[PDB]
């Protein structure tokens, strides 16, 4: 396999495994420690988000995952325009995406969602992770400690 | 979209803020 | 005539003078709604300050009035190097001479109960001295400050 | 340095505060 195939498979597991964390929905059997970091960190900054921006949020009426797909995009882009890119910014991608699959539930999806986010960081971010020592070693030190 | 630059920018400096208290 | 920028200067130091009395809860002789606003999201900047830079604000000890005017002017040269001002840029020149005062409070080697009148006035020459004349041109404290976080 | 990092930093701050009051 290729070096891209490799990267975008990991990012969609993370994805999968953060987004299964927002659903609280138990997995049969092998947490990694960047699974472990990520759900803790990205799980504050789902929680800072939903009640800091509880007005606009509170605006949207996410009824199709065509509409949380629009909304991810153009926060995204807002988000990443500057074309800086930090752990941080990576962080925020999956907490975003968790804050859209929570409305998407009450207003597949998790397949949907997980699948446009993993496109997006891998798009957007994954040469940077790359050269920032991936998942297993920089994401986890960054975080850690 | 007025939207997405305003949520977009809390969430940008939601992100750097995460950044800079790691270092 | 004569009286303009001395008028604005009284302002700005007004403004910033209530806004360290807020942040040290020290009741005022004399709030508007500009010192409201400013309060309002002035001290979320600072409690967002003092929690996601603790790391660099321990690279530092306030240990003197004059300690912290330097740290003060430093800090607030590198912000405006790029040359660009606007209203989210004020708030941060008010909610970081906060940051100071409370550190000079923990810090300070020498009693100083007047510490935040004396952050007032060189946070105040720094907004007149840099952004003054912007301020006018913006729609000063009511119709440009208050429009733009109301 | 601290300094220049803290300046840079507040720059962030107050420019996403200004973006987020349209
Ligand atoms: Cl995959
Ligand atoms: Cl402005």
């Amino acid at each position: 396999g290729s070096m891209a195939e490799s990267e975008l498979m990991h990012i969609h597991s993370l994805a999968e495994h953060y987004l299964q964390y927002v659903l609280q929905v138990p997995a049969f059997e092998a947490p990694s420690q960047a699974c472990r970091v990520l759900q803790r960190v990205a799980f504050s900054v789902q929680k800072e988000v939903e009640k800091n921006l509880k007005s606009y949020l509170d605006d949207f009426h996410v009824e199709s995952i065509d509409t949380a797909r629009i909304i991810f995009n153009q926060v995204m882009e807002k988000e990443f325009e500057d074309g800086i890119i930090n752990w941080g910014r990576i962080v925020t991608i999956f907490a975003f995406g968790g804050v859209l699959l929570k409305k998407l539930k009450q207003e597949s999806a998790y397949k949907q969602v997980s699948s446009f986010v993993a496109e997006f960081i891998m798009n957007n971010t994954g040469e940077w992770i790359r050269q920032n020592g991936g998942w297993e070693d920089g994401f986890i030190k960054k975080f850690e400690p | 979209e007025e939207w997405a630059r305003e949520i977009g920018a809390q969430l940008r400096r939601i992100a750097d803020d995460l950044n800079a208290q790691y270092e």
